[PDB]
DNA sequence: TTTTTTTT
C-alpha cells in the first residue's frame, strides 16, 4: 500500500544548494550574480524565460566540493528526474526572486492589475504559476569538458530515436535529427480562473494534464457563507495561458539501420521556446523525454502501455557578429578573397577554377530588386552545367549542396516535377486535399541542386520554368488556389544528347534545351573532356594524392573552413551595392554589341542562341554578386568586365576545341 | 461608480471622455494629428466630424458606427480610450455603442427634430472601429493576446452559410403553461429550476422551446494570410473568423479585404459526451469593422479632367505599367480589356457581355510574365495561376464536402483572370476553358451535382509559340499553334517578337540600367486609375452608333472577305465599347470600330503580317 | 460509387 522506499535524495537539501547556488553562482570565471542579475531582469519583466545552464551547475558544484562541502551532485541529479527539480529551481527563484527594478512593466496586466484588488478585498492563496511569468529553462551539459567523464557516458551524446530507451523516461536528454513537421502554435492554461458573481470570487483551478473538466460549481467561501450554489464562468483575462507548439522529429538515414524505417517522436514545445524549430532543419535538441497519459477510456484500452513525448529544454542548430567581423576582416586583410574562396570550393576537385568562381558568385546571389511602379526582378542566380560525363560534375552539385546552409540536393529521375515544386496531398486526414512544399519551397533561400538535368522531364522542365525566372509558386490544382514566394536558386547538371558532346553537332543541338529555359538560366557552362597528356597527368597526382592523403595536396594553397565561408558570404550577401553611370555605358554597349553578334551569328557552328534581356540581367546581377564579394558600396567596371570573361569563357570553351 | 473589473478603466470616465469625443470632436484633431498643415480645410476640419456623422446617420437611420483608431488618439479624452479599447476591447465597445445612442438620443431631443425617439432607442447603435493598430502577421499571434483588437489583412478562402445564432433563450411551463425568457449570458442558458410563477413553482416544468426562442445570424469566413505577412518558411495560414449581424454575408470568396476584430480562443469539449475540455483552445476573432482591400466632386472632377486630355487613351496605356518598356499596343489592349465593354442582357437570347479576352503568345523573355502580375495586381479581382500549377478541376469547379470549391475562374467572376504559361496549360484543361469563357458562365454535370455557374470574368493568357522562339518559317498559326476554336474564343493576339533592332535595344537597356540606378525607383495614379476605370464601366455606358454600326459592318465584310469568325465581329464591337468607355462616353462612335480595326491588326501584326503563307515577315515587325 | 491528385 504505497510502501516507503528510501532513497539517497533530499528535495530539501538539493533545494537549499539549488538556492545557495542562484543567489552565490556568478559567472566570475568567465568574467551581482548572472543569476540573480537575470532575476533582476525578469523583476523588470526584461525576460519571461530562465535558462539554467548544467554546465554552471557542474562549476558550482565543483568550487563547492574545492571548497568542501556534502555536495547533493545537483548537476547529475537533474538528468535522472529532471521535470521534479525544474518545479524546485522555479520554486527557488521565486524565494530568491528580487523586487522590480526600474519601471516595472505592470502597466495594464490585469493580473497585477486584479491580483493586489482581489488581496484587497480579501484583507497558497492562489497557486504559484498563475503570478508566475518566466518559463523556466534547462541549458544541457557542454560535451567538450565531459568532466563526468565515467559519469559522462553518453549525457550530452544526442541519441537517435531508436537511440532513445524507456530507460531514459524522466530523464533529460539530447536526440538529433530532422523536424519532420511542426505544429501551428496554440495556447494552453496552466491555471484556468473561474468567476462566480454569487461569490464574487474567482477561484483558480490549474490545470497539468491533457484535459480537464469544468468545475461548473463554487467552492468559495462567500457563495458557501451564504449557502448559495454558485454559477461559476470561465474568465480568459483572469486564466492564465501559454503558447503551445508540437514538433516531431525523425531519424536521419544516416543514424537509421539499414533495412530499418526511421522512427519519429513527438516534441511538445511551450512558452519563449515555441516556433523557435524550422521543418525539415537538421536541429540537435535536449529536454526531458516524459511519458504521455492517456484519456480514462483510452487508457484503460493500452493498460500498463504508455505513449511517450520530448519536452525541449533548449535547441541547438547545426547551422543558422564582432567576432564574426574580426574573423572576416582577417581574410579581407589576407585580400583576393574572391579567388581564394573560390579555390577554397571543392578543395578535392582539380582545375575548373573559373567554374568554382562562377559558383561562388551563384552562392552569393545577385540583388533582389523591386521598383516603385512595383516590378521586382529576380536577384537571384541560375547556372546549368552542361558536359560530358564523369568531369565531377555531381561532385561539384553535392559540395555545393553541402556547402550552402540551405541547400538541397535532387536528381531529376527520382524527384517528380510536382513534388519538385509542390504537391497536392488527396488525404492528410479526412481526405481534404493539402498543398504539399516541393524541393523548391525546401531550397526556399536556398540553392536546389538538380542533376541528370536533361534527364528530367520536359513536363516538369516547364513546371520549373515559373519559378526558376520567377520566383513565387502559382498553384490552381482542386480546391486550392494559393500562390508560394518560393524564392531560391537553381543548379542544374546535365549532359550533351547522346552522353558526351558532338562537335559536328551545333552547340544547341548538343545542349538539347528549349530556348526559354536556356535563357532563364543566368548562365551555361560548357565543360568539356579533351585527353591532354600534362592535364592528365596533373590531375592524376592531385587525385592520388587525394587518396593517399585525405587533404588534397595544398599546391602552395591555403582553403578557408566551410563555416568561414558561410560566414563571409552572410556578410558580403548584406551588402547590397548600388551601380554606376558609365557602367551603364559599358554595359549597354556590351550588350548591343552582343546582340548584334548573334543578330548576324546564326551559323549552327558557332550559334549559342539568341542574346535576350534575361541575358543582360544576368550580366547585372553576377556583376552586383562580384561586388557583393569585393563589399564595395557600388558596382565596379572591373566587375562587369569579369562578367563579360566568365560568360565569354563559357561560350569559348567549345571554341577553343 | 462604473469601471472595468480587471482594467482600472472608469466606466463613468470612459463614457465622459468618449463623449466629448463625439460632441465638440473637430476633425481638426485628426487632421492636427495627422500633420498634413498644408492640407488642412477649414470647413472639414473645424466640422465636429462625428456630429456631422451622427446627423447624417440619422438622416439614414442605420445603427453602425464607422471608427478609425487616428480619431481616438487625435482626442485627449479618448486617447487613453484608445488604448483601453486596445486592451480590452469588449467592454469598450459595449460601452461606446451605448455613449452613441444616448448621443443620438440627445441630438434628436436637444435639437427637437421631429423623430422616433423609441426609434433611436429601439435602434441598436454599434461602432465599428478600424485601424485600430498596426497590421501584424496573422502567424505572428500569440496566446496574450487574445481579448485584443487585432487589424488584420488577407483574402477570403471560403465562407460559411450563416449559421442561427441563439440569442434568448424561451422557456414554457409544462403545468400551468407559464411561460420565460432567458436570455442568453455567455453563450449558456441557466435555466430557471421551477416555475417563475411561485403559484406553480412546478420543478423541471420549465421546458425551453426552441421555434419560441430567440435567434441571431452568424457566420464563419476563412481568411488567407496575405503572401506578404507569410515567410518563406512555410504555407500561409487561414483564420475562420466568425462574423455576425449585417457583416454576415458582406464579402464573396476571394476579397482582399483588411479587417479589424477581438482576438478571441475558447474550449473544445476533449469528449462531446463528457464536459473534459482539451487543455489546448481552439481560437477565432469577432470581426468588430471590415475593409475592402464614394467618387467624390472632385474626383470625378479629376476624372473627366483627366478625360479632357487628349493623351488619355495613350496616358492610360503607360500609366497601367509604368515600368515596363514600350509595347503600347499591348498596353491599350489590356487597358480596353480592364475597361471591358457593355453587358447587354437581352430579354431573350441570353446575356451579351462585353467582355474581352486577350492572349499573349510571342518569344519568350519579353515580359509577358511581368505584364501579367502587373495586371493580376490592378484588378480588385484578381487571378494569377500557370497551366502547369493548375487544375481544370481547381481552375473552375472541385467537389467538396457533397459540395464544390469556387475555381480560379469562379474567383475571378466579375473580374480579371491571370493564366501564365497558357501553352503549357493541358489541352484537356483547355478544352474546359473553352465553353466557360465562351459562354461566361461554368456547366457542372457530375452525379448528384449538376447545375451551371455565372463566370463572367476576363482571362489574360501568356503562351509562347511552339518553337520557342517565333519561327516567321511557320505561319502564325503554326508558330502558336493553338485549338482554332480556342485560338477564335480569344479576342486579342499580341504576337511580340524580340526584333533585334539596336535602337530599341539601347533605349531598353537604358531603361533597366536607369532602374538599376535607383536602388529603389507621366502616369496616373494608380489609386486614381483604378477609381477612373471603376466609375467608368458603373456610369458610362456605350451603346452602338449608326456611323459605328455601318462602319463595323463593311470592316467584317472586309475581314470575312479576306478566318473572320462571327467572334470577330462580336470582339470589335466589344471592343469599341470598351474603347467609348475609356472615353467615358455612353455611345459609340465610328472613330472607337476604327481603333478596334487598328489595334486588332496591330496585336496580329497584320502591318507585317504575309497576305499569304500564313507567315509574317521579321523585317516588316517593327520595320 | 464518384471524384480526384498523385504516383506507378
Ligand atoms: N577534376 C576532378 N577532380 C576530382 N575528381 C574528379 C575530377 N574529374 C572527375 N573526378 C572524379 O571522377 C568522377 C566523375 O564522375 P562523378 O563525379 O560521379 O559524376 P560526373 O559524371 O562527373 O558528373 P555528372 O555527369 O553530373 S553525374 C568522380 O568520382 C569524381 O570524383
Ligand atoms: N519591353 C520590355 N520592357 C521591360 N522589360 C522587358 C521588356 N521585354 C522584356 N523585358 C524583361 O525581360 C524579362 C522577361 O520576363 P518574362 O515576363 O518571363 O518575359 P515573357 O514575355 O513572359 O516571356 P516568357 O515568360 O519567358 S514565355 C523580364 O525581366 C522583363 O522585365
Ligand atoms: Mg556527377
Ligand atoms: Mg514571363
Ligand atoms: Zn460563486
Ligand atoms: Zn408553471
Amino acid at each position: 500500500a504505497l510502501p516507503s522506499i528510501q532513497l539517497p535524495v533530499d528535495y530539501n537539501n538539493l533545494f537549499n544548494e539549488i538556492t545557495d547556488f542562484l543567489v552565490t553562482f556568478k559567472q566570475d570565471t568567465l568574467s551581482g550574480p548572472k543569476y540573480m542579475a537575470m532575476l533582476q531582469k525578469v523583476a523588470n519583466r526584461e525576460l519571461n524565460s530562465v535558462i539554467i545552464d548544467l554546465d554552471d551547475i557542474l562549476q558550482y558544484q565543483n568550487e563547492k566540493f574545492l571548497q568542501g562541502t556534502q555536495a547533493d551532485d545537483l548537476v547529475s541529479a537533474i538528468q535522472q528526474n529532471a521535470n521534479h527539480f525544474t518545479e524546485l529551481f522555479c520554486r527557488a527563484i521565486d524565494n530568491n526572486m528580487p523586487l522590480p527594478t526600474k519601471e516595472i512593466d505592470y502597466k495594464d496586466d490585469v493580473l497585477d492589475v486584479i491580483l493586489n484588488q482581489r488581496r484587497l478585498r480579501n484583507e497558497e492563496l492562489f497557486p504559484p504559476n498563475l503570478t508566475r511569468r518566466y518559463f523556466l529553462y534547462f541549458k544541457p551539459l557542454s560535451q567538450n569538458c565531459a568532466r563526468r567523464y565515467r559519469k559522462k557516458a553518453i549525457s550530452s551524446k544526442p541519441l537517435s530515436v531508436r537511440q532513445i530507451k524507456g530507460d531514459f523516461l524522466g530523464q533529460l536528454i539530447t536526440v538529433r535529427g530532422i523536424i519532420t513537421r511542426v505544429s501551428d502554435v496554440k495556447p494552453a492554461v496552466e491555471v484556468i480562473a473561474y468567476t462566480c458573481d454569487q461569490c464574487g470570487y474567482e477561484v483558480f483551478q490549474e490545470v497539468n494534464s491533457r484535459t480537464f473538466t469544468p468545475l461548473s460549481e463554487c467552492t468559495s467561501e462567500e457563495c458557501s457563507q451564504n449557502q448559495t450554489k454558485g454559477q461559476l464562468f470561465m474568465s480568459t483575462r483572469a486564466s492564465k495561458f501559454s503558447a503551445f507548439q508540437e514538433c516531431k522529429i525523425q531519424e536521419l538515414s544516416q543514424q537509421v539501420p539499414v533495412g530499418h524505417i526511421p522512427r519519429s517522436l513527438n516534441i511538445h514545445v511551450n512558452g519563449t521556446l515555441v516556433r523557435s524549430l524550422s521543418p525539415g532543419d537538421i536541429v540537435d535538441v535536449t529536454g526531458i523525454f516524459l511519458p504521455a497519459p492517456y484519456t480514462g477510456f483510452k487508457a484503460l484500452k493500452a493498460g500498463l502501455l504508455t505513449e511517450t513525448y520530448l519536452e525541449a529544454q533548449f535547441v541547438r542548430q547545426h547551422k543558422k557578429t564582432s567576432d564574426v567581423e574580426e574573423r572576416v576582416m582577417e581574410l579581407i586583410t589576407s585580400g583576393d578573397v574572391y579567388n581564394r574562396l573560390a579555390k577554397s570550393i571543392a578543395p578535392e576537385i582539380y582545375g575548373n577554377l573559373d567554374v568554382k568562381k562562377a559558383l561562388l558568385l551563384l552562392l552569393v546571389g545577385g540583388v533582389d530588386k523591386r521598383v516603385g511602379d512595383g516590378m521586382k526582378i529576380r536577384g537571384d542566380i541560375n547556372v546549368c552545367l552542361m558536359g560530358d560525363p564523369g568531369v565531377a560534375k555531381s561532385q561539384l552539385l553535392k559540395a555545393i549542396c553541402k556547402i550552402s546552409p540551405r541547400g538541397v540536393y535532387t536528381t531529376g529521375k527520382g524527384s517528380s516535377g510536382v513534388g519538385l515544386t509542390a504537391a497536392v496531398m488527396k488525404d492528410p486526414v479526412t481526405d481534404e486535399m493539402i498543398l504539399e512544399g516541393g524541393a523548391l519551397v525546401l531550397a526556399d533561400n536556398g540553392i536546389c541542386c538538380i542533376d541528370e538535368f536533361d534527364k528530367m522531364d520536359e513536363s516538369d522542365r516547364t513546371a520549373i520554368h515559373e519559378v526558376m525566372e520567377q520566383q513565387t509558386i502559382s498553384i490552381s490544382k482542386a480546391g486550392i488556389n494559393t500562390t508560394l514566394n518560393a524564392r531560391t536558386s537553381i543548379l542544374a547538371a546535365a549532359n550533351p544528347l547522346y552522353g558526351r558532346y558532338n562537335p559536328r553537332l551545333s552547340p544547341l543541338d548538343n545542349i538539347n534545351l528549349p530556348a526559354a529555359l536556356l535563357s532563364r538560366f543566368d548562365i551555361l557552362f560548357l565543360m568539356l573532356d579533351i585527353p591532354s597528356r600534362d592535364d592528365d597527368e596533373k590531375l592524376a597526382e592531385h587525385v592520388t594524392y587525394v587518396h593517399m592523403h585525405n587533404k588534397q595536396p595544398d599546391l602552395d594553397f591555403t582553403p578557408v573552413e566551410p563555416s568561414k565561408m558561410r560566414e563571409y558570404i552572410a556578410y558580403a550577401k548584406t551588402k547590397r551595392p548600388v551601380m554606376s553611370e558609365a557602367v551603364n555605358d559599358y554595359v549597354v554597349q556590351a550588350y548591343i554589341r552582343l546582340r548584334q553578334d548573334s543578330k548576324r551569328e546564326m551559323d549552327s557552328k558557332f550559334s549559342f542562341g539568341q542574346a535576350t534581356p534575361r541575358t543582360l540581367l544576368g550580366i547585372i546581377r553576377l556583376s552586383q554578386a562580384l561586388a557583393k564579394l569585393r563589399l564595395a558600396d557600388m558596382v565596379d567596371i572591373d566587375d562587369v568586365e569579369e562578367a563579360l570573361r566568365l560568360v565569354r569563357v563559357s561560350k569559348e570553351s567549345l571554341y577553343q576545341e | 461608480l462604473r469601471i472595468i473589473w480587471g482594467t482600472n478603466v472608469s466606466i463613468q470616465e470612459c463614457t465622459t471622455n468618449f463623449r466629448n469625443f463625439l460632441m465638440s470632436f473637430k476633425y481638426k484633431f485628426r487632421k492636427i494629428l495627422d500633420e498634413r498643415e498644408e492640407f488642412i480645410n477649414n470647413t472639414t476640419d473645424e466640422e465636429l466630424y462625428y456630429i456631422k456623422q451622427l446627423n447624417e446617420m440619422r438622416e439614414l437611420g442605420t445603427s453602425n458606427l464607422n471608427l478609425d483608431a487616428r480619431n481616438l488618439l487625435a482626442y485627449k479624452q479618448t486617447e487613453d480610450l484608445y488604448h483601453q479599447l486596445l486592451n480590452y476591447p469588449q467592454e469598450v465597445i459595449s460601452i461606446m455603442d451605448q455613449t452613441i445612442k444616448d448621443c443620438m438620443v440627445s441630438l434628436i431631443v436637444d435639437n427637437n427634430l421631429d423623430y422616433d425617439l423609441d426609434e433611436i432607442e429601439t435602434k441598436f447603435y454599434k461602432v465599428r472601429p478600424y485601424n485600430v493598430g498596426s497590421c501584424k502577421g496573422m502567424r505572428e499571434l500569440n496566446p496574450n493576446d487574445i481579448d485584443k483588437l487585432i487589424n488584420l489583412k488577407g483574402l477570403v478562402l471560403r465562407s460559411t452559410p450563416v449559421i442561427p445564432d441563439m440569442k434568448v433563450a424561451f422557456f414554457k411551463c409544462n403545468v400551468c403553461d407559464h411561460t420565460m425568457a432567458v436570455e442568453i449570458d455567455r453563450g449558456v442558458i441557466q435555466e430557471p429550476a421551477r416555475c417563475e410563477r411561485i403559484d406553480c413553482n412546478e420543478p423541471n416544468s420549465m421546458s425551453l422551446i426552441h421555434n419560441r426562442c430567440s435567434f441571431a445570424d452568424k457566420q464563419v469566413i476563412k481568411l488567407q494570410e496575405t503572401p506578404d505577412f507569410v515567410p518563406d518558411g512555410q504555407t500561409p495560414h487561414s483564420i475562420s473568423l466568425c462574423v455576425y449581424d449585417e457583416l454576415v454575408d458582406s464579402c464573396r470568396a476571394g476579397d482582399r479585404i483588411e479587417v479589424t476584430g477581438t482576438f478571441r480562443s475558447i474550449p473544445i469539449r476533449a469528449n462531446s459526451r463528457q464536459r473534459v475540455l482539451k487543455s489546448l483552445y481552439k481560437t477565432y476573432v469577432d470581426v468588430v469593422h471590415v475593409k475592402k482591400v464614394q467618387i467624390t466632386d472632385q474626383d470625378l472632377a479629376k476624372i473627366r479632367e483627366v478625360a479632357a486630355r487628349e493623351d488619355l487613351y495613350s496616358l492610360l496605356a503607360r500609366s497601367i505599367a509604368p515600368s515596363i518598356y514600350e509595347l503600347e499596343d499591348v498596353k491599350k489592349g489590356i487597358l480596353l480589356q480592364l475597361f471591358g465593354g457593355t453587358n447587354k442582357t437581352f430579354t431573350k437570347g441570353g446575356r451579351y457581355r462585353g467582355d474581352i479576352n486577350i492572349l499573349l503568345c510571342g518569344d519568350p523573355s519579353t515580359s509577358k510574365s511581368q505584364i501579367l502580375q502587373y495586371v493580376h495586381k490592378i484588378t480588385p479581382r484578381g487571378v494569377y495561376t500557370s497551366g502547369k500549377g493548375s487544375s481544370a478541376v481547381g481552375l473552375t469547379a472541385y467537389i467538396t464536402r457533397l459540395v464544390l470549391e469556387s475555381g480560379a475562374l469562379v474567383l475571378s467572376d466579375g473580374g480579371v483572370c491571370c493564366i501564365d504559361e497558357f501553352d503549357k496549360m493541358s489541352d484537356s484543361t483547355r478544352s474546359v476553358l473553352h465553353e466557360v469563357m465562351e459562354q461566361q458562365t461554368i456547366s457542372i454535370a457530375k452525379a448528384g451535382i449538376i447545375t451551371t455557374l455565372n463566370a463572367r470574368s476576363s482571362i489574360l493568357a501568356s503562351a509562347n509559340p511552339i518553337g520557342s522562339r517565333y519561327n516567321p518559317n511557320l505561319p502564325v498559326t503554326e508558330n502558336i499553334d493553338l485549338p482554332p476554336p480556342l485560338l477564335s474564343r480569344f479576342d486579342l493576339v499580341y504576337l511580340v517578337l524580340d526584333k533585334v533592332d539596336e535602337k530599341n535595344d539601347r533605349e531598353l537597356a537604358k531603361h533597366l540600367t536607369n532602374l538599376y540606378l535607383e536602388d529603389k525607383p507621366d502616369v496616373l495614379p494608380v489609386e486614381f486609375l483604378t477609381m477612373y476605370i471603376s466609375y467608368a464601366k458603373e456610369h458610362i455606358h456605350p451603346i452602338i452608333t449608326e456611323a459605328a454600326k455601318t462602319e463595323l459592318v463593311r470592316a467584317y465584310v472586309g475581314m470575312r472577305k479576306m478566318t473572320a469568325t462571327t467572334r470577330q465581329l462580336e470582339s470589335m464591337i466589344r471592343l469599341a465599347e470598351a474603347h467609348a468607355k475609356m472615353k467615358l462616353k455612353n455611345v459609340v462612335e465610328l472613330e472607337d470600330v476604327q481603333e478596334a480595326v487598328r489595334l486588332i491588326r496591330s496585336a496580329i501584326k497584320d502591318y507585317a503580317t504575309d497576305p499569304k503563307t500564313g507567315k509574317i515577315d521579321m523585317n516588316l515587325v517593327q520595320t
